[PDB]
């Protein structure tokens, strides 16, 4: 979650007591759906090479 | 001579079988992005998406690359291309017939 800033790098855990805070807190969840989309890809390849490389 | 030389021919045909298996799989290696280069041509496709195709295709093409570096049989590579019609490094030979001079070239450009 640190890694995906979904916490404060001290722990601090994101809060939305606030309306704004709602309202900005959108972007840091699409930024984190688009680095599991990005990991998802990434295993995508990883099995297709090891599925080819199991037939060869 | 002839005993040992239907014993060449029939190990050189495995040699092409062996070629042919690597190049099956290649063909499916292309085919599979051919697939997804055509989906790209959707323009509801957003950036990003483009972005997770290209590293996929990243991968892709490194699978076909360390096949063609990695490709061999009996010690020796066969999709670099070394025995290219401009050949660059030797050739093989297959002696089919029990007289010396009876042998016989094939040839395989460079599938890199």
């Amino acid at each position: 979650a640190r890694s995906l800033n979904l916490k404060g790098q001290s722990g601090e855990l994101l809060s939305l007591s606030t309306a704004d805070k709602s309202n900005d807190a959108i972007g840091t969840l699409d930024a984190a759906l688009t680095r599991i989309s990005k990991q998802r890809a990434n295993l995508g390849a990883y099995f297709n090479r090891l599925e080819h490389a199991a037939k060869g | 001579g002839l005993r040992q030389a239907e014993r060449n021919t029939e190990d050189g045909m495995s040699l092409i079988q062996t070629t042919e298996g690597f190049l099956q799989e290649s063909n499916d290696i292309i085919q599979r992005i051919r697939t997804l280069a055509i989906q790209s041509s959707n323009g509801i496709y957003t950036e990003e998406d483009r972005q997770m195709i290209q590293v996929e295709v990243s991968q892709l093409i490194d699978e076909v690359d360390r096949i063609a570096s990695q490709a061999e049989f009996n010690k020796m590579n066969l999709l670099q291309g070394d025995f290219a019609r401009g050949s660059r490094a030797t050739s093989m030979w297959f002696h089919i017939g029990p007289n010396m001079h009876q042998r016989e070239r094939v040839f395989i450009a460079t599938m890199t």
